[PDB]
């Protein structure tokens, strides 16, 4: 709700370094955009997320604070959620970005892209 | 350099300022991509070597799912360049339409001027204000749309502000009549 606008803020206010400095790494994770009934897939997405984020790598890249407020998001929206072949897509999209970190080393710039990829798939798919 | 990407008319507009003067006027030249796939820089063909400090992107950002990534050069003889980034439903500010208003004996004609798609959820907002009370309406955007606020008493000033409504807003100016 305004709860997708706050996850999406607090995703543009983790960034640590320049989008310029990072293009040579950018990379087309080709998000299933046509799974966004969808719900199921929406809370297997924000859990993805939730998971991602959860990683001893993502504790090394990004600021706790701003952790802890994005992970109160995620976790309000799967909240809001439960109550009421494309989660498999959903899946595959998430190990292509694992596997873009390790390859990458988890380098800062790697991280940035896989963040502002993550603004981009979760505005998509809550839109 | 310094950033603004500013919503005005509909139209989605990036402008900048520099920390210090060129004696003769700068030119620009305006470069973008997005982070979703590996694409180059490409020139924005309206903002190249212009000596504008703007540039209209209505036609080249439209999708606010993307992070845009700008790269603007310019020709102060020092060459300079700035960077930055943006993501429109957060960093672009929505400017206030025109408006106009008609006191009537009892009630105003509110008139806002929009143009004749549209990526932005956003609500119109009027405020009435009188007698230091401001009272909100917000009517249920293209070509000029009216709103009445009705109800109304002489001898009494009222002011109207207009703004949109996505965050802090940017209220018009006001403009206040009494009723005749």
């Amino acid at each position: 709700s305004l709860g997708s606008r706050r996850t999406l803020m607090l995703l543009a206010q983790m960034r640590r370094i320049s989008l310029f400095s990072c293009l040579k790494d950018r990379h087309d994770f080709g998000f299933p955009q046509e799974e966004f009934e969808t719900i199921p897939v929406l809370a297997a997405m924000i859990a993805q997320i939730f998971n991602l984020f959860s990683t001893k790598d993502s504790s090394a890249a990004w600021d706790e604070t701003l952790l802890d407020k994005f992970y109160t998001e995620l976790y309000q929206q799967l909240n809001d959620l439960e109550a009421c072949d494309s989660i498999l897509a959903v899946r595959k999209y998430f190990q292509r970005i694992t596997l873009y970190l390790k390859e990458k080393k988890y380098s800062p710039c790697a991280w940035e892209v896989v963040r502002a990829e993550i603004m981009r798939s979760f505005s998509l798919s809550t839109n | 350099c310094t950033f603004k990407i500013s919503l005005r008319n509909f139209r989605s507009i990036l402008s900048w300022e520099l920390k210090n003067h060129s004696i003769v006027p700068t030119h620009y030249t305006l470069l973008y991509t997005i982070m979703s796939k590996p694409e180059d820089l490409k020139v924005v063909k309206n903002c190249a070597n212009t000596t504008r400090s703007f540039c209209d992107l209505t036609d080249e950002w439209r999708s606010t799912h993307e992070a845009y990534v700008t790269v603007l050069e310019g020709f102060s003889t020092t060459l300079f360049s700035c960077s930055h980034n943006f993501w429109l439903a957060i960093d672009m500010s929505f400017e206030p339409p025109e408006f106009e208003i008609v006191g009537f004996t009892n009630h105003i004609n509110v008139m806002v001027k929009f143009p004749s798609e549209l990526q932005f959820d956003l609500s119109l907002v009027i405020e009435e204000q009188s007698e230091g009370i401001v009272k909100k309406h917000k009517p249920e955007m293209s070509g000029n749309f009216t709103y009445i606020i009705d109800k109304l008493i002489p001898n009494t000033n009222y002011c109207v502000s207009v703004y949109l409504e996505h965050q802090a807003v940017i209220k018009s100016p006001l403009k206040c009549t009494l009723l005749p």
